[PDB]
RNA sequence: UACGGUGCUGAAGCAACAAAUGCCCUGCUUCCAGGAAAAGCCUCUAAGCAUCAGGUAACAUCAAAUCGUACCCCAAACCGA
RNA sequence: CGAAGGUGUGCUGUGAGGCAUGCUGGAGGUAUCAGAAGUGCGAAUGCUGACAUAAGUAACGAUAAAGCGGGUGAAAAGCCCGCUCGCCGGAAGACCAAGGGUUCCUGUCCAACGUUAAUCGGGGCAGGGUGAGUCGACCCCUAAGGCGAGGCCGAAAGGCGUAGUCGAUGGGAAACAGGUUAAUAUUCCUGUACUUGGUGUUACUGCGAAGGGGGGACGGAGAAGGCUAUGUUGGCCGGGCG
RNA sequence: UAAGGUGAUAUGAACCGUUAUAACCGGCGAUUUCCGAAUGGGGAAACCCAGUGUGUUUCGACACACUAUCAUUAACUGAAU
């Protein structure tokens, strides 16, 4: 009726691993599975709620590259998202 | 089978839901989100908890 | 060589995507002859 | 003492996957510390036994000929530069003395600093290829040929890690121990210190050798 | 400086000639072959309502969702068994 | 404690067949007489699978030449690097659509697979990557053209076709330059800009129709001309004398 | 109905019952996402775009229900006349 915690339960995991973590899932700039559609907009007010962040660039990418998850067998993919905002903040870990 | 639970309102429900639901995967399907589980069985009743809170809501009418 | 068939996605749901067969009831057939096989092939869609 | 390493950091970028599906067993290789500062520790052993010997050098030069570093009687040091640098312990604080404790405890904090950084000159501990040491492979089935690990990109996981392991906490102990004393204990607050750390690293040691002679429990690169 | 790479800096920085198949230009011109449509777009009233509402102007504010974006692409990413 | 079978040997019956018997084998197989047959294959360029040949015979795919020295490693024509050579270059350059759409980077691995050798590849296998009010698509508008309540035809089935509804290959807000990862890009960042639309506020104020008017709004050719990116030079500025 | 359990490959992880409170069976119930006859439109379904209500609203935005066609019927209004 204003806003719903419905979104606010978008916390699905950050990104890891070799190159692209380096201030992309640390710092400004964040990475991670946010919900599928995202919002932009309580999911740069849930971490305005957090760190006060009315975010750099908030950005959405649904992620891409290949069927796996046994990739000897046939292989699928569900898909993501990599945020892939800017926070204006990243300080209040 | 049949012998659980004490039975929950809906006035109450409310804060139920504000913890296992919501600011749950921001601490526990976050931190699953970052591992550490020898305690599997804790999680699978974060479920498994509040999926009996919609049960009392439509079986039990709110009740 | 090059050969005699070609992609055209540009007609291919709306030549036999789901209503496009359906919307024949000669290519529910199709889709009745699928219910009738079980074949994963059906449209050639999800 | 033993609620300073307590802590857990955790990193797994080390791959397997062998025999897949979730409940079969796992899929990984599964590295973590959990317990930290591992080379700073001979640093403040270095800084707490310099004070023995001025104690002990100062009183030795006391009574066979010149004060230079201070004056004694009584047995122990009552002034001098051996004073402002003697440790209060032995059954109960002392407050009597605020700016004794204050130089005493600055003294041994830049002492622990100063024989952290040496141990930075002379021995200490790597990062940068400690990051690349285990990147030729993961753990493979044989099957899965890792690049999750990137045999450099990650020399800086390592630089972030250590230290605090030859400094970084040098500053931190010789804090620590000197407030070790300030409560006092029996066996020295700061040997309680050391003798803690040093067993802990004993113990396992005659604990360590009995699970990986079956060749060794394994999966983990 | 690892020897992978990073830090530090900055002169000249124009004019002539000579320029484009680029553009003015849906131009102009010509010729008959005879050259969309709508939206966008502008304006007027109509019933009405009637100062109102609206409108108009200025200013300020807010908003600007949902997705793509790698890469081959005459090619080992297209097609050709 | 050795069934069936697989499988040697000896005897026997005209044969169909039968016996004796060894091995192997590691489980079952089975009078008589009586019952019932999917009951016997050398030719069908039969069917089907397994198994041959030629023959190591042919062959190893476009000539746009590379050569060398190191490297790695067990190993290099092909992997790695470097250094020396040829070729395309209105292409063989560099960028895209479609389509691929991960083939991509990265990191690994060599078995298989790349037309060989290969440590190597888009191979194999792990990770990592495509971020937009202003860029685009969703999106607004229209073509051909479709659909089409109702409607008008037609055994059923079913056709034609309205009000409408759909529908590109055509038309509807704005941003650029720098700078940036081995994976990014008008997308990220930076610097400096742009836009439209809603809201709000304010000031003034007549506003008001799927309506009306207006307007979008257009060919080809041809004849010119103008113009600039720019191109080329000189000059300049730096460096250099082989 | 029950002492052993925690669906399969899937072994694990952790737990559970802790033997009647696991788990199972049977009845009942709940949810039952997205699409789909699908029904607000569009529509190349699992998707695009939407309304109307009923709410909220912090005014930025935000929830919640309703909205098909075609048939049958009734009721109300009612041209050319």
């Amino acid at each position: 009726m204003i806003r719903e915690e419905r979104l606010l339960k978008v916390l699905r995991a950050p990104h890891v691993s070799e190159k692209a973590s380096t201030a992309m899932e640390k710092s400004n700039t964040i990475v991670l599975k946010v919900a599928k559609d995202a919002t932009k907009a309580e999911i740069k007010a849930a971490v305005q709620k957090l760190f006060e962040v009315e975010v750099e660039v908030v950005n959405t990418l649904v992620v891409k590259g290949k069927v796996k998850r046994h990739g000897q067998r046939i292989g699928r993919r569900s898909d993501w998202k990599k945020a892939y905002v800017t926070l204006k903040e990243g300080q209040n870990l | 089978m049949k012998a659980k639970e004490l039975r929950e309102k809906s006035v109450e429900e409310l804060n139920t839901e504000l913890l296992n639901l919501l600011r749950e995967q921001f601490n526990l399907r976050m931190q699953a989100a970052s591992g550490q589980l020898q305690q599997s069985h804790l999680l699978k009743q974060v479920r498994r908890d509040v999926a009996r809170v919609k049960t009392l809501l439509n079986e039990k009418a709110g009740a | 060589m090059k050969r005699t068939f070609q992609p055209s996605v540009l007609k291919r749901n709306r030549s036999h995507g789901f209503r496009a067969r359906m919307a024949t009831k000669n290519g529910r057939q199709v889709l009745a002859r699928r219910r009738a096989k079980g074949r994963a092939r059906l449209t050639v869609s999800k | 003492v033993v609620y300073a390493e307590c802590m857990r950091r955790r990193i797994v970028v080390n791959y397997a996957k062998r025999q897949q599906g979730r409940r079969v067993y796992a899929a990984q290789s599964t590295h973590l510390p959990l317990k930290v500062v591992y080379v700073s520790n001979i640093p403040v052993i270095l800084a707490a036994a310099l004070f023995a010997n001025i104690q002990l050098w100062g009183l030795a030069l006391y009574r066979m000929g010149i004060p230079i570093l201070g004056h004694y009687e009584g047995g122990r040091a009552v002034d001098g530069i051996a004073y402002y640098l003697s440790t209060p312990y032995g059954l109960s604080s002392v407050i009597s003395d605020p700016i004794h404790a204050i130089v005493y405890m600055i003294a041994m904090i830049i002492t622990c600093v100063m024989f952290g950084i040496f141990w930075v000159e002379t021995t200490g501990l790597d990062p940068k290829s400690m990051a690349k040491r285990i990147k030729k492979s993961g753990a493979f089935v044989p099957g899965i040929r890792p690049g999750e690990q990137t045999a450099k990109y990650i020399e800086h996981r390592l630089k972030r890690y250590i230290p605090p392991l030859t400094v970084m906490s040098s500053a931190f102990v010789g804090f620590l121990a000197t407030i070790a004393n300030f409560i006092g204990a029996l066996g020295g607050g700061t040997g309680v210190l050391l003798t803690v750390s040093i067993v802990y690293r004993m113990y396992e040691q005659l604990l360590r050798e009995k699970v990986s002679e079956l060749h060794p429990a394994i999966a983990k690169l």
